[PDB]
């Protein structure tokens, strides 16, 4: 597997991370696999398809919405069930109210999970959404779902390899020209 | 990324919770069925593409759970490598080979003998710990067998010399280990750990160990300069002798070009008889053979 | 201290010497790497060697090569469940996680 | 001491060559390559 040369990582400046524009703890992290980097992503399909996943997205939503409803009514159900086999019963407050206590706590249970899960959901949405290249990616969770979810468009990777690629393919010309552009024009610590 | 990677190790595995029998027994069951589904796939039967679709995804299943067994089971490679610390080897290198070892025993596992896993895993781990330890703990590999032997009579002499209070003699450990003393000493020498070159020795931290080890196979120039004058002397010594003795004598020998050749070699240029090349060199031996041309030679030997 | 490398020398020169005949091999890789080789002519030459460029296996510029196969890709998992199981039982776990699968 | 490094980072590269084409799960193979590159590291620049 490929390696990096400590002299060019470690020594300040950090070379590497002054060319990529990596913050060193960044870097530090990526090449000692600790964190994900997306090497590759194609933002014209992207855009031209954000229809269709906003639709996706919508639909997946709404099903959402209807089994959470589902859920209610089976568990009005329920309670009605109880209540009819309890209530000629004649017993103390708290021995017949456990179990409708037990009941209520379930389904708040039930849809504070949706509601956590719809979150999430809008939280991948907008990962997705603001991906670019050189974004750090930690929470091996989130990736392996949005991987799963979408895994084509893009491509990320761990190690010595991602910052091989990236250094393959990367614009030195382009890259000059926005710092001399920034230098001629811009002033402050960012000038530095 | 952190500067202890150990931590890092301990802390990642510990993610995945451990198994019950009952779910070992269901993960192996399967493994067993996922690969049969696929050397039924190598069959070339084209069957539907329904049962198709359906023999690859319980081919991915057991995948999965080789793999979740896989995780489960680290802790105990972890558990087991912890002893075997020191050595020579580093932590993290026998923690690999144990899992190499645990990956090597799921190849191998079955559930009809209705023993808990962790025993085959355990053995097999142990196993491929101690292999590789022999393997790669010194910079000069001994064979396992010789390392065993080694091993062997450490702990004998260790015991020894706690019960008895003194030091066993060679002849105590050869009558002890059933083998001659000199097999005793020489499994002895060959354990020896090597120094190293840079061991700091001056007082002040300027000097290392190796900076006063002399290069033995060095060139010293008198003894190179003494062998070119004892080579341009020799040919002189030859040059007072009739020429066909110097030439016989130099082909035979070699000076001139190095090669020695044949008596037939020598008589083919003269065209004399391989008996006469046989005389004629003898005459030549007894003329430097004498006490009258051995002084200018007698120094250089 | 008295230390030695484990090397040997000869008090010997390479000026008026004559060197024995040599004869040079062509060998060829897959990539298209081409080098020569000398050996004594009183030498035997064998069917394959390395590469000098890309240290892959090569063989000569004629090739009269076969292959022996070797004896140990054997050691697979498929193999050994042929060795641990018959054929009825995997059949019959088969056939059992097919039910629960489309159950 | 050059040669302790150099067996290092040779045992290293085996058993990760070993271990990608037996077919593991990522997490050993992840750990086996970040020790690679520490042992590089360290035969370059040690204590850095």
């Amino acid at each position: 597997a490929p390696v990096t040369h400590i002299w060019y990582f470690k020594g300040v400046p950090s070379r590497l991370g002054y060319l990529l524009d990596l913050a060193p703890k960044d870097l530090e992290k990526v090449i000692y696999f600790a964190a994900y980097m997306i090497t590759y992503v194609d933002d014209e399909r992207r855009t031209r398809d954000l229809p269709s996943l906003e639709a996706h997205v919508s639909v997946e939503r709404q099903q959402i919405e209807n089994r959470r409803d589902s859920d209610l009514e089976a568990r009005a159900k329920k309670l009605e069930n109880d209540l009819g086999e309890l209530e000629a019963e004649g017993a103390k407050a708290d021995v017949r109210r456990k179990v409708r206590e037990g009941a209520e706590r379930e389904m708040k249970q039930l849809r504070d999970r949706a509601q956590r899960e719809i979150d999430r959901l809008d939280e991948v949405w907008s990962r997705f959404k603001n991906l670019k290249v050189q974004d750090l990616e930690g929470d091996e969770l989130l990736y392996r779902e949005l991987r799963d979810r979408f895994g084509t468009y893009f491509d990320g990777s761990m190690g010595a390899a991602a910052l091989q690629k990236r250094l393959e393919s990367f614009d030195l010309e382009e890259e000059a020209e926005r710092l001399r552009e920034i230098i001629r024009t811009g002033k402050g610590q960012k000038k530095t | 990324a952190t500067a202890d990677p150990v931590k890092d190790y301990l802390k990642q595995i510990g993610k995945v919770p451990l198994l019950n029998a009952e779910q070992e027994v269901e993960l192996a069951k399967r493994i067993e069925a996922g690969l049969f589904a696929e050397d039924k796939l190598a069959n070339s039967d084209k069957l539907a593409p329904k049962l198709k679709r359906e023999l690859e995804i319980i081919a991915e299943d057991g995948r999965r759970a080789k793999n979740h067994l896989l995780e489960a089971n680290l802790r105990l490679v972890v558990s087991l490598a912890k002893r075997y610390t020191g050595r020579g080897m580093l932590f993290l290198d026998l923690i690999q080979e144990g899992n190499l070892g645990l990956i090597r025993a799921v190849e191998k596992f079955d559930y009809t003998k209705g023993y808990k896993f962790s025993t085959y895993a355990t053995w097999w781990i142990r196993q491929a710990i101690t292999r590789a330890m022999a393997d790669q703990a010194r910079t000069i590999r001994i064979p396992v067998h010789m390392v065993e032997v080694i091993n062997k009579l450490a702990r004998v002499q260790r015991q020894m010399l706690q019960d008895l209070g003194r030091e066993p003699t060679p002849e105590e450990l050869a009558k002890e280990l059933d083998m001659t003393p000199e097999k005793v000493i020489e499994v002895q020498k060959y354990g020896r750990e090597p120094i190293s070159l840079h061991t700091p020795l001056g007082e002040d931290g300027d000097s290392e160990f190796g900076d006063l080890i002399e290069d033995s196979e060095a060139v010293v120039p008198a003894d190179a300069v003494s062998f070119t004058l004892l080579q341009e002397q020799l040919h002189s010594v030859l040059d007072t002798l009739s020429e066909r003795e110097a030439g016989v004598v130099s082909m035979r020998f070699g000076l001139t070009d190095g090669q020695p050749k044949t008596l037939d070699e020598i008589g083919k240029v003269y065209g004399v008889t391989r008996e006469r090349i046989r005389q004629i060199e003898s005459k030549t031996m007894s003329k430097l053979r004498h006490p009258s041309r051995s002084q200018v030679l007698r120094d250089y030997l | 201290l008295r230390g030695t490398r484990l090397v040997v020398t000869s008090y010997e020169t390479d000026r008026g010497i004559d060197l024995a005949p040599r004869q040079a091999v062509e060998y060829a890789c897959e990539k298209g790497h081409r080098f020569e080789m000398p050996f004594s002519v009183e030498a035997e030459i064998p069917p394959e060697w390395e590469c000098k460029v890309c240290g892959i296996q090569a063989l000569l510029v004629d090739g009269d090569g076969p292959e022996e196969k070797k004896g140990k890709p054997a050691r697979t998992h498929w193999d050994m469940l042929m060795e641990r199981r018959t054929r009825e039982e995997l059949e019959e776990v088969l056939a059992e996680r097919l039910a629960v699968l489309r159950s | 001491d050059l040669n302790d490094l150099y067996r290092r980072v040779i045992n290293r590269n085996n058993r990760l060559k070993r271990l990608l084409d037996l077919g593991a799960p990522e997490i050993i193979v992840n750990n086996e390559k970040r020790m690679l590159q520490e042992a590089v590291d360290a035969l370059f620049d040690n204590g850095r």
